[PDB]
């Protein structure tokens, strides 16, 4: 039909937990630096 | 000597029940010891129960290494041996050399019962990675060597079955599933000389007492050669079920064969060379090395990222033609009455978390924060505990029948649902009680309900893992139940063990035919993928073996 | 219809690559970036250093307990630790803060490790090897060391103590 709104929904949520994760441990590892 | 002419037609269809059947078997009784390591992550010491009920039950450590081996070992190599040679003969529908498929179980049962032995015994408390200096028993690693060495057969198997397919069909694109098994079992092939080596040149003359020392690094680089492409060795197979066959389940098609093809040769090129992602925290290993394996490894994340994308789409996809509505309609449209749809869908949904969890580990400097703490448990369980086992789980609902005649009632269908949601819910809880007592310095591999009050600062992060461990029990009974039940009842439809697997269509393009043309030059791809694995290796590899320092070994159980 | 959701998936698919790519790049620089500054100490000294596992504590810098530490430079201390079958030596190792401790573990036994809680100091220590990282303390106490390598029926117990000192 169109434009993959659901498949892009997904991966965004994907996207944004990998920044979660990955900044989040990025800032603690300076924590302990 | 065989009573049902479907086996007669289709042998590879009781070779095939019969890894599965011997997988499932070792899943529960791996799976036993998991509720029990929970609570003890919970810090609640049920373990003087298990040992009423488990006389044999030596320790908290003995009941690791049963679970880590039979879970994260036996299972999933069972069910990868079973699905990466029975879809790709199916969908050829060609016989697999029978002799040698048969040759392959007996290998991986012997392997099992040799290794079995002292392993119950309390002679091989060493666990699923066997670290030396820490000696197990002989029988231990010989029967270890056999049941892997079972996929060496089931590597030439499939490697002979697509040759033949190749010689009826000069000039043909090799058929989708057959690649996938193909370039899987060619990257195992490659990604087993470490552990090979580690067993051959070490692990083996060492336990049979030909030597007295073993260089510990030396050891775990090899070890780690084999280790971490292992993990994609069991992740593949449900891979391989996820793109063909979910698809179907979900009332869909796979939206791109060529994305799979792609998906599946950055595996074969990219799983083996990246296992310094594991020795991060060992010492004379250049730190350049180090982050060469670190983006090596951001890359192999890479196939994952694309799977996302291809498989939501088609679940998209699949949704839409159900009568998907909007941005999240088609979620809504799905068979979620259908387990061997559900299953999957959950572990993907995990597998989110899981990835994300694995990126972290694989940044080199933040390795230090989490490593060898809970938070690796709560990454991996997302992973294999979740995602594979799921997926494997899931698919008993069309497998089972296709291999006996058994057909499944409506009350183990919903029966199957229950376990499916519990499990994940279970999963899900324990993978937030791990992660955050992981960030709270808790170790992993620690049996710490021992020392109560050692880690304070875990209190409302002990209480999911206690909860999980409540509500896995459940599901596992459940599952047990479940199970059993199908395999023991005698309602036989010989006519659905005759049907065809349900392969999902595939929605093909113009651009396609170039690009899976190049990705079919195998023998090309595969020296490549050795090329790059002797390149990651080789530097560091010399340097060690010039100077080896083997040491003695110890029992500290 | 199907072949016009095609071109449009495949469209995406090639947007999301490159972002992905672009993402891990990042992550490649802010990696990068952690290699350069004072953190990057935590690192594992990567030249090869052969110890007996045997002799350790019969001869050498690791035989004598009262002489683990040792100051090497202006600001710099090598602290010559010890992790053995369930426990750490010195216990407890006294060093200043503000100082830059070289510490040099290793084991006479089997593989452990050492993690010392609140700091990046996550190292395994291998038998006939010397694990060698550096790090300064910036805040004073009782830094607890823990054993995160399955070493035995006593690896949940063996913990350690590093004092800073005010
Ligand atoms: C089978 C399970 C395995 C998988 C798969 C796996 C994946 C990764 N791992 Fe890992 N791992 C590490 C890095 C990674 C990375 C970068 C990935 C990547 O392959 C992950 C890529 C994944 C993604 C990029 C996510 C994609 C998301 C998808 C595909 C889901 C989308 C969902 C959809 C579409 C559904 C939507 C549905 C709707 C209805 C909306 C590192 C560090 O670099 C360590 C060492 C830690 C330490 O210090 O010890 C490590 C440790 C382990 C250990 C511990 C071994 C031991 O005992 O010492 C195990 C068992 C393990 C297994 C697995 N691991 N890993
Ligand atoms: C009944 C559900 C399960 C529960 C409640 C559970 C729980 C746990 C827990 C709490 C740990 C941490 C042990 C420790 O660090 O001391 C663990 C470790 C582990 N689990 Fe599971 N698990 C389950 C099923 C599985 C499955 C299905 C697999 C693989 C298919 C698996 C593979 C592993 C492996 C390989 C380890 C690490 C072993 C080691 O470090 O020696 N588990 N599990
Ligand atoms: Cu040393 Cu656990
Ligand atoms: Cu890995
Ligand atoms: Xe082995
Ligand atoms: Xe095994
Ligand atoms: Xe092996
Ligand atoms: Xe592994």
């Amino acid at each position: 039909e169109e434009k993959p709104k659901g498949a892009l929904a997904v991966i965004l949520v994907l996207t944004l937990t990998i920044l979660v994760f990955w900044l989040g441990v990025y800032a603690v590892f300076f924590a302990r630096g | 000597s065989e009573i049902s002419r479907v086996y007669e037609a289709y042998p590879e269809k009781k070779a095939t029940l019969y890894f599965l059947v011997l997988g499932f078997l070792a899943l529960i009784v791996g799976s036993l010891f998991g509720p029990f390591q929970a609570l003890n992550y919970g810090n609640v010491d049920a373990y003087p129960l298990l040992k009423r009920l488990l006389p044999f039950v030596q320790s908290y450590y003995q009941g690791l290494t049963l679970h880590g081996v039979l879970n994260a070992i036996v299972f999933t190599q069972l069910f990868a041996q079973a699905i990466m040679v029975y879809l790709p003969a199916r969908e050829l529908n060609m016989r697999p050399n029978m002799g040698l498929m048969w040759l392959s179980w007996w290998m991986a049962f012997i392997g099992l019962v040799v290794a079995a032995l002292p392993l119950l015994a309390n002679e091989a408390t060493v666990l699923y990675t066997f670290y030396p200096p820490l000696k197990g028993h002989w029988a231990f690693y010989l029967g270890a060597s056999v049941f892997v060495l079972s996929t060496w057969v089931s590597i030439y198997i499939v490697l002979d079955l697509w040759r033949r397919w190749k010689a009826a069909n000069p000039g043909k694109v090799t058929p989708l599933v057959t690649y996938m098994a193909v370039v899987f079992w060619l990257m195992w092939f490659l990604a087993s000389l470490g552990l090979v080596l580690e067993a051959v040149l070490f692990l083996l003359p060492w336990s049979f007492g030909l030597v007295e020392g073993v260089d510990p690094l030396v050891a775990r680089t090899l070890f780690w050669w084999t280790g971490h492409p292992i993990v994609y060795f069991w992740l593949l197979p449900a891979y391989a079920i996820i793109y063909t066959i979910l698809p179907k389940q979900a009332g869909g098609k796979l939206v791109s064969d060529p994305m799979a093809r792609l998906a599946f040769l950055l595996f074969l090129l990219l799983s083996t060379p990246v296992g310094f992602h594991h020795q991060f925290a060992d010492p004379g290993i250049d730190p350049t090395w180090k982050m060469i394996h670190s983006v090596l490894t951001l890359f192999v994340a890479v196939p994952s990222l694309m799977t996302a994308f291809t498989v939501a789409a088609s679940l998209e996809f699949a949704g839409r033609l159900r009568g998907g509505r909007g941005l999240f309609g088609w979620i809504r449209a799905l068979p979620w009455d259908n387990p061997a749809f559900v299953a999957p869908v959950l572990g993907l949904l995990g597998f989110i978390p899981g990835g994300a969890g694995g990126i972290v580990n694989a940044s080199f400097t933040l390795d230090y924060v989490v490593h060898n703490t809970a938070w690796v448990p709560g990454h991996f369980h997302l992973q294999v505990a979740s995602l594979v086992t799921l997926t494997a789980m899931g698919s008993l609902y069309w497998l089972l029948p296709n291999l006996t005649g058994k057909p499944i009632s409506d009350a183990q269908r919903r029966l199957g649902l229950a376990v499916v949601w519990l499990w994940f819910l279970g999963m899900m809880i324990m993978a937030v009680g791990l992660h955050w007592a992981g960030l709270l310095n808790v170790p992993r591999r620690a049996y710490i309900a021992q020392v109560p009050d050692a880690y304070p600062h875990a209190a409302v992060p002990m209480v999911f893992n206690v909860l999980a461990g409540i509500v896995l029990l459940v599901a596992l009974l459940l599952f047990i139940y479940g199970l059993f039940s199908v395999l023991l009842s005698r309602e036989r439809k010989p006519e659905l063990a005759e049907a065809p697997l349900p392969f999902a269509e595939v929605i093909s393009g113009p651009e396609d035919r170039r690009l899976v043309l190049a990705m079919d030059r195998i023998g090309f791809w595969f020296a490549v993928a050795a090329i790059l694995v002797v390149l990651a290796y080789g530097p560091t590899l010399v340097q060690l073996f010039g100077h080896l320092n083997p040491v003695p070994g110890w029992r500290l159980w | 219809d199907e072949h016009k959701a095609h071109k449009a998936i495949l469209a995406y698919e090639k947007g999301w690559l490159a972002f992905s790519l672009a993402m891990l790049f990042v992550f490649i620089a802010l990696i990068a970036y952690t290699l350069a500054t004072h953190t990057a100490g935590v690192i594992p000294a990567g030249k090869l250093e052969r110890v007996d596992p045997t002799t350790v504590r019969q001869e050498g810098p690791w035989a004598d307990p009262a002489q683990a530490v040792v100051q090497t430079g202006p600001n710099q201390y090598t602290v010559y630790v010890l992790a053995f079958a369930f426990g750490y030596q010195p216990n407890p190792i006294e060093v200043p803060q503000g100082a830059e401790i070289v510490f040099k573990i290793t084991s006479p036994d089997v593989i452990h490790g050492f993690h010392v809680e609140g700091t990046n100091i996550n190292v395994e220590v291998l038998p006939g090897e010397v694990s060698t990282v550096r790090y300064t303390f910036k805040r004073p106490g009782e830094y607890r060391i823990i054993c995160n390598q399955y070493c035995g029926l006593g690896h949940q117990n063996m913990f350690g103590t590093i004092v800073v000192k005010e």
